């Protein structure tokens, strides 16, 4: 039932602003969003990414400072661990928001601005400042002074990454990377394309895999 | 839709036109610009008929014969002259005329010599020719070559659309004679379409329309252009384009 | 106007089919050797060259010179030509 | 005019109905239709009518520029010693001729069946 | 969607119509539209319409009624000859004019009348035609006599200055095998769409 | 030669300071020194008296096509005047888009005779033509269709020099716009190649074609008083308005005549 | 190349022969020359270059012709879900649900042909031979355009009993042993008959469907569309709008064949 995308269609991440991104929001073990804005700032390149890359941090100052050190703290646990584990997690740091003991974490007054009050204008802010790696750990993690559980499944399984998503979407960068390793231990674009878009029987008729291979093949690997 | 064949060393060309003969601008105004205008003039002309499919060479051979929709045939026939023009032209895609070449414009021009043939040429240019046209050094059915002008889109392939002389202005009796000698021959085709067999091939085409050399030479010095081009020409182009 | 739709047939044919072919030379010639004769009493000179058209054409028999596909076509195409609703 | 339906690639295609003439499409009463319907559609002439009107006007002035176009271009043939063998009247006459013929003796012999 | 698709694309760009196709009456001007088909696209019988047309017809052009029929035919003729007519009357080069005076409709609630001409001639009356033997003044056509006269796929009314008996009375019906030369002196259009021809025979 | 335009300030209207003087000048130029090399006089006269003297003759061919070449040019810039519109030196020049816009001749109408007097040329016109749109539809669709070296003509019928009726007519490279030099020349040929072939009918009846495409009405040879010509030539428009913007020149053209000359040009009428 | 070739004398003129590939050579080199020709259809195009059931759109089925049914009056009332109006006395398939099931066919064409099945394509009407004939050498595969003698697959023995059998690799190579007179003997039936005019041979689809075999048809406003199991809705009349479904199907099995291949070097 699917259909081919028009013919004036372009993929909105041009391959400049998909460089910056990847310069930018990739951190290390301890990373912050200080970090990040730290990045931004400093990156060089072509003017329209350099643009780009303004835009997005300015985009992010407009947008609260805790929730995104928290999202950021959560980001990288989650990748590393496993489903279950990583949905408590999420349950517990709400949990903490809705309830926060120590005033670090202006939700609800923003929600009201927003959702109930009006739409228009961004809230003000009251706190502003780099918040401990403890500090963070206990706004998202449990303790004895509430019981916390998720309701039983029929199915009560527990898995670290998806069985079933990778077959049925677009090939990951990573995946392409490692059929190209593969294939060097000639290479070229034309027979990757073939590979993909023929070889494999999952993704035989995906819709802009060809296109997507190719962008891949643009950014990373040469001649 | 017709539109215009991607040249080798495009980019290239857009930043220098061609070493010798055509400036930057002297070649965007016979090509870039001029070749599109035409292919889209072209393709208006032919939008929803059944020429649309065919190519340019093939549009003008079919249309020869056809007294009304004589625009459609002179535009095929720019278009085409104009690319051959082009193909002389180009630098790449240093080259001497072939030996075979020589030898048949020897035996063509009572055994004269390569320069004097090119002198002639554009004597004849000079000469022949007022205001727009084409240069052809052509072969035939008989393996000796000529020279052929054309008036503005005159083909050199179909002799009956050769063009090759004014009756605007006042002619020979010798010219009326071969004229009229053309006209009994169309006749004696019978077909009803009523179109001649003819083998006429272009060697070396030259393009003596205003958006050549206008630019680069001025209203004057076409002559000059001309001798320039000959000068400096695609010679395997030519050579490739001369063996049966 | 009033069409005139049949039911379903066997077969459609005509049950003889006329070529409708053009009548002898000899015969007409004939008639008009007659016809002649009618006037100009038995046998005058005004029908001199007739007779001898006549008597060229019946020299080697009576007659000088010795079938329309209509039913298969019809048989071809009745089944196409039919409006006969679906199986 | 003659029409081509066989359809080249329906959407390859992408007019703009600013104007009547596009590239790919030849110049019949359906441009103009596209560019009433464009003109509705942009509320430049409310009525439906007036657009119409004003896309058949548009029409007959290109109309009379491609004839003009032709008969310029047959007299340029003529001037330069451009030579045509058959013309399309006579191309007619000839066409006719035949006819006539095939006719003549059939009718020859069907007045002789009458006489006889 | 598809529906507009449709609406856009070439068969319902040809406007319908059941006329007859075989109309023995008086044809002042074209009935049907002409639908013409590229050689390749002949050669595999495909003339952009439902079905398949059949390998019988080797003319490239004709002319329809129904796509598709009760009796699983299309209802066609293959025939354009009202192109060739138009064709040969822009060849003649008499431009028309309407002969009362009045303005010329192609320049400046619906009206189903034919506004001027109905297309055969968008040619304006104010131009000379120049050829190698100098400015045509009398335009030279050859039609043959019925009886008004034949011209180029157009029946004309005739004047001359002495009947000519040597060429009419020798072979009485059948002028029409004789092509006689004609000078085209105007071309009017009627209300009902007829090009009234007026020619002069030449000897 | 002409007094309305210069070397250094040329027309506000049509050409730019460069693209004049490539137009006009040196095409001028190179056209009188090509007749002086030709012809040993130098003895300019008038050009149409030597095209008439030397018209239907092979040998003195080229001489009467460099004299018909520089009279048209000459009666195309007489005229030619200022105008409203800016120079083509300031406008951006035209690209592909310029093909696939729809004239406005049909519907649209600007610089009559009218406005700057010029009545009965007007009328004459109106007689001819229908009306002044129709006229001009007439004019600037014929010069774009010339597509090389040409001139589009306004013309007057000859039969005190009186006149009949207006016309319009097209004449390319080196054409003369009057019929009488000209007219027959084709004939006689024929007639010289018949007799050349008896020395050594269809051709009957191709003479009486070519006899009866000839001669007029009444009279035994009819001719062409000129009143406006404009250029087709790429050599005048190229260098302003590049190679798509022709129909936009003869638009700035035709809005930059000077009726007044053209009126005066006009004879009696009978 | 061309060895029989007399050339004319150097003094003397070119001969017929010479003139001829004189002109082949400008033919080749520079007749093609003054411009191209981008989105045009060339009816050649579609047998020899078809495009993949993935990247078919609705406005290249519309194009094709595939969304004209039958007619008004011929109208079997069983299609009625496909069609999606009439117009011009016409009914008109829905060209959203003609891509489904041309995409669902497709994919089984390609299965059988991996599988290493016999593709049989079957098409009695007039011009379709030549475009079939290239979808059966596209796969590995089979076609009939003159009549389907009414019991091939179920009175096989007597119909298909002296023709020669073969054998085959995992590959498409012969391996020319002698078959023995018990193994030739067999009925050896299709894994996918595909119609181009099922309305016209109702016996090959009954017999499918006795045999016990899976079958692909192009559906017109008039067919019957239960008596298959796999219908495509579309324009069974029309010669081009078959072949470009046709050629689909063919580059669908061609796809899924060198799919078999690379798994058998492998
Ligand atoms: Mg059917």
């Amino acid at each position: 039932f699917v259909s081919p995308l028009p013919k004036d269609y372009v993929f909105k991440y041009s391959n400049e602003k998909l460089n910056v991104i990847e310069a930018c929001f990739n951190l290390s073990k301890n990373g912050t969003i200080e970090d990040i804005m730290n990045n931004l700032r400093q990156y060089e390149g072509s003017a329209e990414g350099k643009a780009f890359a303004q835009e997005i941090k300015t985009k992010l100052l407009t947008k609260s400072p805790s929730s995104l050190q928290i999202a950021l703290r959560l980001v990288q646990e989650n990748s590393r661990d496993h489903i279950e584990s990583a949905i408590k997690r999420d349950l517990y740091t709400a949990a903490n928001m809705c309830m926060n003991q120590d005033s670090l974490v202006e939700f609800s007054e923003a929600t009201k601005h927003k959702l109930i009050d009006k739409q228009r204008v961004p809230y003000p802010w009251t706190k502003k400042e780099q918040l401990f790696v403890s500090q963070l750990t206990s706004i998202t993690s449990p303790k004895p002074s509430l019981p916390m559980s998720l309701l039983r499944n029929t199915s009560n399984v527990t898995w670290t990454q998806y069985p079933y998503h990778s077959k049925y979407q677009l090939p990951t960068e990573q995946e392409i990377a490692a059929y190209i390793e593969k294939r060097t231990n000639k290479v070229t674009e034309r027979e990757v394309l073939n590979h993909f878009a023929n070889v494999i029987p999952s993704r035989r008729g995906k819709l802009g895999i060809q296109s997507l291979c190719k962008i891949v093949c643009e950014r990373k690997c040469e001649e | 839709i017709h539109v215009v064949p991607k040249l080798p060393n495009s980019k290239a060309l857009l930043q220098n036109g061609v070493p010798n003969i055509l400036s930057s601008s002297g070649f965007k105004t016979v090509w870039f610009d001029y070749q599109r205008y035409l292919c889209d003039k072209l393709t208006l002309a032919t939008a929803g008929q059944s020429l649309e499919s065919y190519y340019p060479f093939h549009i003008l051979l079919k249309t020869a014969g056809n007294p009304l929709q004589s625009n459609i045939f002179n535009l095929a026939s720019s278009i085409h002259n104009n690319h051959l023009f082009v193909e002389n032209i180009l630098p790449s895609a240093k080259t001497e005329p072939s030996r075979l070449f020589l030898s048949k414009i020897k035996d063509s021009f009572n055994g004269s010599d390569w320069e004097v043939v090119k002198e002639e040429m554009i004597y004849r240019a000079e000469n022949e020719v007022l205001g727009q046209g084409w240069l052809f050094l052509v072969e035939n059915n008989e393996k000796k070559l000529f020279i052929l002008t054309s008036n503005n889109n005159g083909t050199p392939y179909y002799f009956p659309r050769n063009q090759s002389f004014d009756l605007n202005s006042a002619i020979s009796i010798d010219e009326f004679a071969t004229l009229k000698q053309m006209k009994e021959l169309i006749g004696k085709s019978t077909k009803l379409n009523g179109k001649v067999q003819d083998w006429t091939m272009p060697i070396i085409c030259v393009n003596l329309w205003d958006h050549a050399y206008l630019h680069d030479y001025g209203v004057g010095n076409r002559s000059k252009y001309v001798k320039n081009v000959l000068d400096n020409l695609n010679w395997s182009v030519v050579n490739n384009r001369i063996f049966s | 106007p009033p069409v005139y739709r049949l039911p379903p047939l066997p077969r459609l044919k005509v049950k003889k089919p006329i070529i409708r072919q053009e009548a002898n030379k000899c015969l007409v010639l004939m008639s008009n050797l007659l016809q002649c004769w009618s006037s100009y009493g038995h046998m005058s000179p005004k029908c001199a060259g007739l007779v001898t058209e006549l008597k060229s054409c019946t020299s080697e028999s009576a007659l000088g010179k010795r079938k329309s596909n209509i039913n298969y076509h019809a048989a071809r195409l009745y089944d196409r030509i039919n409006g006969k609703p679906h199986d | 005019r003659p029409k081509i339906l066989v359809e080249n690639e329906i959407g390859d295609e992408n007019y703009d109905w600013s104007h009547m003439l596009q590239i790919g499409r030849p110049l019949d009463g359906e441009s103009v239709i596209q560019r009433t319907m464009y003109l509705i559609k942009t509320k430049q002439y409310g009525d439906m009518v007036e657009a119409y009107d004003h896309a058949r006007y548009e029409f007959y002035a290109l109309r009379m520029q491609e004839e003009t176009e032709q008969q310029v271009a047959l007299e340029e043939a003529e001037m330069f010693g451009s030579l045509f063998g058959v013309s399309a009247i006579e191309h007619g006459i000839q066409k006719e001729q035949e006819v006539l013929d095939v006719w003549e003796k059939k009718v020859v012999e069907e007045t002789e069946l009458m006489a006889a | 969607t598809l529906a507009e698709l449709l609406g856009r694309s070439r068969i319902a760009q040809v406007a319908n119509n059941h006329k007859p196709l075989t109309y023995t009456g008086k044809k002042f001007h074209p009935t049907h539209q002409i639908i013409e088909t590229k050689p390749s696209t002949l050669y595999r019988q495909e003339w952009g319409l439902k079905s398949a047309i059949p390998s019988k017809i080797k003319s490239r052009y004709l002319v329809y009624n129904d796509l598709d029929t009760l009796e699983r035919i299309t209802t066609f003729e293959p025939r354009g000859g009202t192109q060739w007519n138009r064709l040969r009357f822009q060849e003649m080069g008499v431009p028309i004019v309407s002969n009362i005076g009045r303005q010329n409709p192609f320049f400046k609630k619906f009206n189903t009348e034919i506004i001027g001409t109905g297309g055969l001639s968008y040619s304006l009356p104010g131009k000379l035609k120049n050829s190698p033997n100098g400015v045509i003044q009398r335009t030279v056509v050859p039609g043959r006599i019925l009886n008004l006269a034949a011209i180029g796929g157009f029946v004309a009314d005739v004047v001359f200055f002495q009947s000519p008996p040597s060429s009419f009375n020798s072979m009485g019906d059948f002028i029409r095998m004789k092509t006689f030369l004609f000078e085209i002196l105007e071309a009017s259009m009627e209300k009902n769409g007829s090009v009234s021809m007026h020619a002069r025979l030449l000897e | 030669a002409l007094e309305h335009l210069k070397e250094g300030a040329p027309l506000k209207g049509l050409f730019s300071i460069e693209g004049l003087q490539k137009a006009w000048f040196d095409r001028v130029k190179y056209l009188d020194a090509k007749l002086n090399d030709c012809t040993n006089e130098a003895q300019q006269k008038p050009l149409e008296t030597l095209i008439h003297e030397n018209s239907k003759s092979a040998s003195k061919k080229h001489i009467v096509n460099y004299a018909s070449s520089l009279y048209n040019l000459k009666f195309s810039m007489s005229s030619l005047q200022g105008c409203i519109r800016t120079p083509p030196e300031e406008c951006p020049r035209l690209g592909p888009e310029a093909l696939l816009q729809t004239p406005d001749f049909n519907r649209t109408i600007s610089n009559e005779p009218l406005t700057t007097g010029n009545e009965r040329l007007q009328a004459a016109l109106i007689s001819s033509f229908g009306s002044l749109m129709e006229f001009r539809t007439l004019l600037i669709n014929s010069n774009l269709a010339i597509s090389g070296d040409g001139f589009t003509w306004l013309v007057a019928r000859r039969q005190d020099i009186e006149y009949d009726k207006l016309f319009i007519l097209n004449t390319y490279n080196a054409g003369t716009p009057f019929n009488f030099s000209t007219s027959g020349v084709m004939n006689e040929l024929n007639n010289q190649y018949t007799n050349m072939e008896k020395q050594r009918a269809k051709q009957a009846k191709t003479k009486f074609i070519y006899e009866t495409q000839q001669k007029g009405f009444s009279g035994k040879e009819v001719s062409y008083i000129p009143l406006l010509a404009i250029d087709a030539s790429p050599k005048t428009w190229l260098t302003d308005y590049g190679v798509f913007g022709k129909r936009e020149y003869l638009e700035r053209v035709w809005d930059s005549i000077e009726w007044k000359i053209v009126e005066s040009r006009l004879p009696q009428r009978t | 190349p061309y060895p029989n070739l007399i050339p004319s004398a150097n003094d003397k003129p070119y001969s017929s022969q010479e003139l001829f590939l004189r002109q082949l050579n400008h033919s080749m080199r520079t007749a093609k020359l003054g411009a191209t020709i981008s989105k045009v259809y060339y009816p050649h195009k579609d047998i020899f270059y078809p495009p993949l059931p993935e990247n078919i759109t609705v406005e290249s089925l519309m194009s094709a012709g595939v969304h004209l049914g039958q007619s008004t009056s011929l109208w079997r009332s069983s299609t009625q879900s496909y069609i999606y109006g009439e117009y011009k006395g016409i009914h008109i398939i829905d060209l959203n649900q003609t891509l489904s099931y041309l995409k669902r066919a497709a994919k089984v064409v390609e299965g059988v042909s991996e599988s290493g099945g016999i593709i049989l394509f079957l098409g009695t009407r007039q011009g379709q031979k030549r475009g079939l004939e290239e979808a059966a050498k596209k796969t590995h595969g089979y076609y009939v355009s003159t009549r389907w003698i009414p019991g091939t697959l179920t009175n096989s023995t007597e119909i298909s009993g002296i023709w020669e059998k073969q054998e085959i690799d995992s590959n498409d190579n012969p391996t020319e042993r002698a078959l023995s007179p018990n193994e030739t003997s067999k009925q050896v039936k299709p894994d996918l008959l595909v119609v181009l005019n099922p309305t016209e041979n109702r016996n090959a689809l009954l017999e499918a469907i006795k045999s016990r075999v899976p079958t692909i048809a192009i559906i017109d406003t008039d067919s019957e569309p239960s008596l298959v199991t796999y219908p495509i809705p579309g324009n069974d009349d029309s010669l081009r709008s078959v072949n470009f479904l046709l050629g689909v199907l063919a580059r669908a099995g061609q796809r899924g064949l060198q799919n078999r291949l690379a798994r058998n070097n492998e």
